[PDB]
């Protein structure tokens, strides 16, 4: 085995497993490696483009390597986790605000 | 001799989708309204690219037949051959001159197997050698036509052969053109769908590096240090 | 622009976080994963004030 | 408080269409030969299985 | 449904994300 300079063309496998969707997951398209859920999507794309990008080139779309269907990105749920309350002069109570 | 190249050369530079955006970019093109390179065939001269060369053979009769790309082509240094033999795209990446010299019938590296102008384009960088392509009729038939048309990837290859030298191949029992791609920063506008339409070069001459200060092709009036 | 500033290397050797993770995690992962954090507080502080 | 779903799974997704270069080949062969007349293969541009 | 008056409704046709923000 020679390591000459130039990149190394012949590699060992590549062990890939089944991708589900409209839960989000981390995931691993080959680079793309961000955190969010997978959907279907219908915007087309060109024979050979293989990602989407938007406004700001966040990652926002991506095909599967494996089988020609577009699918669509949305990074998971998060928000801020507020509390209303009467004083505790009045009342303990608490309702809390899923921001 | 000399013509006048209006705008044309512009191909999808990396594979990303974008949409109804107008997307800077900073790569090697070949710098919009230039002095192109005129030879004429039917002749065949020698001519070097140094890290990019547009490549755009038109057509009369369909009968290039090739491409050498390396320094000196004679059982030297490994060099580029690319074959369309009427069946398939043929590639060999030998060091011989004329001992392939057989044309129809009718220890070497690596290997591939894949009116109407032509165009292509070709860079080696990184030990990849990239071409881009686009394929379309012309009417007016006397010079290189007016209108905006964007290449387009076809194969790339690992090879990664360093050149500096080539020369056409025709078949005997059109004409091409070249000039050179440089470093610039255009502005691409992509379309709805994803396929471009428009573009416009930063270093042009003074309004387009307003136009692209803006990020946007209508600019208003007014007065705006660029 | 504060989002386009996510998309630099501040010095650094990546635009991104997981591939210095990739590379190296002893000690140069600070060093270097120092520059990003430095850079990308600067941009979020001066999108605060203006 | 921020309030973050978490992760729950991670996902592997790679060209599996794939080439490959038979070594088998070489190895089920029926074509040995002499010890100093030993050949040298340089063989890649492939997958290989180990 | 919005009550929205007329020239009210003119000048709103006048006038014309998501990694770590949120407009509330
Ligand atoms: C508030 O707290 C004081 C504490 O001495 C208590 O006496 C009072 O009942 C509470 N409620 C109101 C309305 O002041
Ligand atoms: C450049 O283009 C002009 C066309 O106006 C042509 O006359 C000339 O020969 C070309 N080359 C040079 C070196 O000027
Ligand atoms: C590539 O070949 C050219 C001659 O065709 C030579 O001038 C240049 O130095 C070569 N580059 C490398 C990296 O060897
Ligand atoms: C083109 O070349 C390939 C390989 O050299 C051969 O298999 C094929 O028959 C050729 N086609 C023609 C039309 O000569
Ligand atoms: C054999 O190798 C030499 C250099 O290694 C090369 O010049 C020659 O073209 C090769 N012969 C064939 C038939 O490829
Ligand atoms: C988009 O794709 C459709 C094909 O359904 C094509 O007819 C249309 O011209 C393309 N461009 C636009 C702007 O819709």
């Amino acid at each position: 085995f020679e390591l000459l300079h130039a990149p190394a063309t012949v590699c060992g496998p590549k062990k890939s497993t089944n991708l589900v969707k409209n839960k989000c997951v981390n995931f691993n398209f080959n680079g793309l490696t961000g955190t969010g859920v997978l959907t279907e999507s219908n915007k087309k794309f060109l024979p050979f483009q293989q990602f989407g990008r938007d406004i700001d080139d966040t990652t926002d779309a991506v095909r599967d390597p494996q089988t020609l269907e577009i699918l669509d990105i949305t990074p998971c749920s998060f928000g801020g986790v507020s509390v209303i309350t009467p004083g505790t002069n009045t009342s303990n109570q608490v309702a809390v605000l899923y921001q | 001799a000399y013509t006048n190249s209006f705008t044309r050369g512009v191909y999808y530079p990396d594979k990303v989708f974008r949409s109804s955006v107008l997307h800077s970019t900073q790569d090697l093109f070949l710098p919009f309204f230039s002095n192109v390179t005129w030879f004429h065939a039917i002749d065949n001269p020698v001519l070097p690219f140094n890290d990019g060369v547009y490549f755009a053979s038109t057509e009369k009769s369909n009968i290039i037949r090739g491409w050498i790309f390396g320094t000196t082509l004679d059982s030297k240094t490994q060099s580029l051959l690319i074959v369309n033999n009427a069946t398939n795209v043929v590639i060999k990446v030998c060091e011989f001159q004329f001992c392939n010299d057989p044309f129809l019938g009718v220890n070497c590296t690596f290997e591939y197997v894949s009116k109407n102008l032509r165009e292509f384009v070709f860079k080696n960088i990184d030990g990849y050698f990239k071409i881009y392509s686009k394929h379309t009729p012309i009417n007016l038939v006397r010079d290189l036509p007016q209108g905006f048309s964007a290449l387009e990837p076809l194969v790339d290859l690992p090879i990664g052969i360093n050149i500096t030298r080539f020369q056409t191949l025709l078949a005997l029992h059109a004409a091409y053109y070249v000039g050179y791609l440089q470093p610039r920063t255009f502005l691409l506008k992509y379309n709805e769908n994803g396929t471009i339409t428009d573009a416009v070069d930063c270093a042009l001459d003074p309004l387009s590096e307003t136009k692209c200060t803006l990020k946007s092709f209508t600019v208003e009036k007014g007065i705006y240090q660029t | 622009t504060l989002v386009k500033q996510l998309s630099s290397n501040f010095g650094a050797i990546s635009s991104v976080l997981n591939d210095i993770l990739a590379r190296l995690d002893p000690p140069e992962a600070e060093v270097q994963i120092d520059r990003l954090i430095t850079g990308r507080l600067q941009s979020l502080q001066t999108y605060v004030t203006q | 408080s921020n309030f973050r779903v978490q992760p729950t799974e991670s996902i592997v997704r790679f060209p599996n269409i794939t080439n490959l270069c038979p070594f088998g080949e070489v190895f089920n062969a029926t074509r040995f030969a002499s010890v100093y007349a030993w050949n040298r293969k340089r063989i890649s541009n492939c997958v290989a299985d180990y | 449904p919005s009550k929205r008056s007329f020239i009210e409704d003119l000048l709103f046709n006048k006038v014309t994300k998501f990694n770590g923000l949120t407009v509330l």
